[PDB]
RNA sequence: ACACAGUCGGUACGAAGUCGACAAGGUAGUUGAUGG
RNA sequence: ACAGGAUCAAAUCUUCCUUGAGCGACUCGGCAGGCAAAAAAAAAAAAAA
RNA sequence: AUGGGUAUUAAUAGAGUUUUUAUCGGCAGUAUUUACGAGAUGUA
């Protein structure tokens, strides 16, 4: 009456699986993070300055 | 190597022209093989890779 | 209704026992009718 | 209503009138059914009764289907068998005429 | 006793094992579980109660899904019996059939084949299978049917023949054996059983005129004598018309039988007109019976002028009781058969056309096509062209309302040809709908249907349905032998003129036409290369080229989840997972 | 019989019926307990 | 079994889907063969009349 | 052919039949086996 298998899935026709397809995580009603945006002019200056130094 | 050495001359030329390794691209799902290439691959691996079509001689009157 | 059958089910309703336990944890004819009302309450 | 024509041959004038009146009470307006039923009513004039004529007049008036030939045939048959009419039946017969302006 | 059962190591290979999330081939324990201790009362009752519950739940099931689920649930319970199989089949037929390829039904079919020889009433199983459309299983069972036909009852043999005919499966050995077995019993069979036997032969298209002549003689003799488990020996007008339709299907032109039928039908029409109280009208026949008679005579090309005139007279007398579809079919057949210059024929046809144009909104595609053909084949007194123009306009208006009617069978080719004729141009929407629907009818097409559809497409172009032209070209290339020289030549001309098909069909078609012309020495007064691998369709991969891309080979919460993912039904079973344990702790 | 071959225990009827049976059902004589 | 099903419908020669693995595979179903006789190291070697 | 009375190839319900060696002597008598269905809810 015992059935053992090396792999994740078993071949029994009429018995449910324990390893099942994954489901998307449930949504939440709160934002875990806050965001604050830099001024566009300063951001443009910084991006331009970094651009040549990198590449 | 088996595919290259057993396939026809035109298919060999196509294999040579193809960039990279054909078997690796097929396994990665980057290139679609030809019917002859698939037939040689099936000969190598012992099983079909697409629904195998058998030819019957049946006709409705 | 499946448990209040007149002839008596051969088996007790263990599902009801467990569900009711969890629920409680987590939080002459007219006289006979009155007694039925009491057991209902 | 659209399947009635396939069964017209198994019915009588009374049966067809009953079906038409029930549909009218339900609230259906399909002039094709009335137009098809008119032919059977006119082909079976010799068997209609006073209540049948009154019902036909009323149902067609309510539906709005107008056919001078049909109304003239109904009037002629009603006059022919006037002996079997009553006051409410006569009023029912004449109400269709009044409503249809025939 | 000692229950010897061991699990062995085996010869697997799991070093550097990779997990593919694919099931293994089979369960490890396949040896029979033989209990070595006697069961208790409850244990034995649970073991044996399937014999009750299976039939009870089959009866309670009101759907093929439920029936198959119950059978699958009890799949492992032995030992199934012929009455179990028969109850399953009967319930399936009553609920309304199922896919005969569903693996759950394949269990039943394989079990039936396994226990075929143990069935007492194998013909009942065969009838159920024919009704369920299990053509393959029905075909296999003939092996065991053949050596038992002489032992069955004649009505069983008649039902067997009807069942085989219903699925249009030809088994000439079986039909010959059935005929030999029924030879001594034919005279005493009821009219309904004779009709069943002949209808089976007609459906199988076995042209046993030796049987047809005997049946016709028997029916004539029984009618002459004329003038609840078995059924009456004496036939009725319905049985006569059924046998006549069988004769039309098998192309049996029995003029004596048709004379008898014409006399009987004329007498019936006379009696129906004589009837007076409006309750006994159509007592012996119906408008559908009249339509069937007219169709019989049209199909057999037997021009019984008196009978056709009597039918038209009856239709005129009581047309208010004639269904519009019956009117359309009668008009079609009568106009195709008779001249429209006759006064009575012309008057009746005019009235029928009036009623049909009146009832166009009720007509289906078949009736619409028949009406279109009849309105043009008629010869009206007034407004000959305007009548046809209005009929065509109404048919176009009605066709758009039947866009999704993917079930009715009709002559798309003839409808398209009528719509595109005498310089008339078809409406784009109606033409698109008709050419879209023409794909269903290709398996039903004759050589003349091929020619007519190609003609219609060529005329309409001179709009083009490239897919339809390609399908026509492929099918005619496959069925080249079916065509006469002139038919093939005109068909190829029309195919080219309607927008040339793909070269893959154009070239071999020319080769076939060339061979046919040589063989038949046919060369009309008015009258290429070898195939290249580049002309082959790119959907296939017969060229050596390699392309970037992929070959995609893929196309009550617990109960719902298991049904959605695993794909089977728990039924009364219940499932839970460890995720919900704290609700019970 | 695994048994110096014995000893102590040892299956718990029917519904296998059905014109069945508090709060919801989406009508299955189906269902109520359970978010990190 | 190309057996059943879908489709603006398939190169001759099925574009796909179903057939839990079309019963492990292929067959048979008046199939199958224990004993005698006659032979016979394992085996093989006689159609019936 | 303003088109299907229309052109081509029904062996079609019947594709069916007992070989070779061999002058002369010898065997070939019996048993088992397939419906472990509720024919039937009998042909509507």
């Amino acid at each position: 009456k015992l059935f053992v298998y090396a792999g994740a899935l078993h071949p029994h026709w009429q018995v449910p699986q324990v390893i099942v397809p994954a489901k998307t995580p449930a949504e939440v009603s709160f934002l875990p993070f806050s965001v604050e945006r830099a001024d566009p002019v300063q951001a443009a200056a910084r991006i331009a300055a970094l651009g040549d130094r990198m590449k | 190597k088996f595919v290259r050495l057993n396939v026809s001359e035109a298919q060999r030329q196509e294999i040579k022209n193809w960039p990279g390794s054909v078997v690796r691209c097929i396994e990665n799902g980057a290139c679609i093989p030809s019917r002859e290439l698939q037939s040689r691959l099936e000969q190598v691996v012992g099983v079909p890779l697409t629904r195998r079509k058998k030819r019957a001689g049946n006709r409705r009157l | 209704s499946g448990y209040r059958r007149g002839r008596g089910v051969c088996r007790d309703r263990r599902r009801e026992n467990l569900q009711g336990d969890q629920l409680e944890v987590r939080a002459a004819a007219l006289d006979a009718a009155i007694e039925e009302e009491n057991i209902l309450q | 209503a659209r399947q009635l024509p396939n069964a017209l041959y198994q019915l009588t004038g009374k049966d067809v009138l009953r079906i038409l009146s029930s549909l009218d009470a339900a609230g259906l307006a399909d002039m094709l059914a009335c137009r098809q039923v008119a032919r059977k009513l006119l082909a079976e004039l010799d068997e209609l009764d006073s209540v049948d004529l009154a019902d036909a007049s009323a149902v067609f008036a309510s539906q709005g289907y107008r056919n001078p030939e049909l109304y003239s045939a109904l009037a002629r048959r009603a006059v022919d068998v006037k002996d079997s009419f009553d006051a409410p039946t006569v009023f029912r017969l004449l109400s269709g005429f009044s409503q249809n302006a025939v | 006793f000692y229950y010897r059962f061991h699990k062995r190591i085996g010869k697997g290979n799991f070093n550097r094992y990779l997990e593919f999330y694919q099931k293994p081939r089979g369960i490890e324990n396949t040896l029979r579980l033989r209990y070595n201790y006697t069961p208790t009362f409850t244990a034995k009752k649970r073991s044996e109660m399937w014999k009750v519950n299976l039939v009870k739940k089959i009866a309670h099931a009101t759907d093929a899904k439920q029936v198959l689920d119950v059978w699958t649930y009890y799949r492992h319970r032995r030992t199934k019996r012929p009455y179990h199989y028969l109850l399953a089949l009967q319930r399936l037929v009553e609920v309304g059939g199922c896919d005969p390829t569903d693996f759950r039904f394949r269990l039943i079919a394989r079990g039936i084949y396994r226990t075929a020889k143990r069935f007492i009433n194998l013909p009942r199983v065969c009838v159920y299978l024919a009704k369920l459309n299990a053509t393959g299983d029905l075909q296999d069972l003939s092996r065991f049917l053949i050596p038992q036909v002489e032992a069955y009852f004649p009505f069983q043999l008649c039902l067997l023949a009807h069942a085989f005919g219903s699925v249009r499966l030809q088994d000439k050995v079986l039909f010959a054996a059935i005929d030999e077995a029924l030879r001594p019993h034919l005279s005493e069979l009821p009219a309904a059983m004779l009709v069943k036997l002949t209808q089976g032969y007609a459906g199988a298209l076995v042209h046993n005129y030796g049987l047809l002549a005997r049946v016709s003689l028997l029916l004539q003799q029984r009618v002459s004598r004329a003038a609840r488990h078995s059924g009456p020996l004496l036939p009725t007008l319905h049985h006569l018309l059924a046998f006549g339709r069988v004769c039309a299907d098998l192309k049996y032109q029995d003029f004596g039988y048709l004379e008898m039928l014409s006399i009987q039908m004329q007498a019936a029409f006379r009696a129906d007109l004589a009837v007076s109280s409006s309750r006994e009208t159509f007592q012996r026949f119906s408008p559908f019976s009249v339509q069937e008679l007219v169709e019989i005579f049209h199909r057999l090309k037997v021009n019984d002028v008196s009978l056709l005139l009597a039918a038209l007279r009856h239709v005129q007398a009581r047309m208010h009781d004639y269904p519009p579809s019956c009117v359309a079919s009668i008009g079609f057949c009568t106009a195709q058969m008779l001249p429209c210059d006759a006064s009575t024929v012309r008057q009746v046809h005019a009235q029928m056309l009036e009623v049909l144009q009146e009832a166009v909104p009720l007509l289906d595609l078949c009736s619409l096509g028949q009406l279109a053909a009849f309105a043009k084949k008629a010869k009206p007194r007034r407004n000959r062209s305007a009548l046809r123009s209005s009929v065509f306009e109404a048919v176009e208006a009605r066709v758009l309302e039947l866009q999704g009617d993917g079930r009715t069978v009709f002559d798309v080719g003839r409808l398209l040809e009528l719509l595109s004729l005498n310089g008339r141009r078809v409406s784009e929407e109606a033409f698109h709908i008709l050419c879209r629907q023409a794909h269903r009818h290709h398996d039903l097409f004759e050589p003349q249907d091929f020619c007519r559809l190609a003609r219609a497409l060529a005329r309409v172009k001179c709009l083009q349905a490239s897919s339809l032209v390609n399908a026509l070209a492929r099918r005619t290339l496959r069925q080249e032998d079916e065509f006469s020289p002139r038919d093939f030549l005109s068909l190829l001309r029309s195919l080219t003129l309607a927008g040339p098909p793909d070269r893959v069909y154009a070239v071999p078609l020319k080769e076939k036409l060339r061979r046919k012309q040589v063989l038949h020495n046919y060369f009309p007064a008015s009258q290429s290369e070898q195939l290249l691998e580049s002309d082959l369709p790119p959907s296939s991969r017969q060229t050596p080229t390699l392309r970037k891309g992929r070959l995609l080979l893929g196309p009550l919460e617990e109960k719902l989840r298991i049904a959605e993912e695993e794909g089977w039904d728990l039924l009364h079973r219940r499932v839970a997972s460890l995720r919900q344990l704290k609700g019970w702790l």
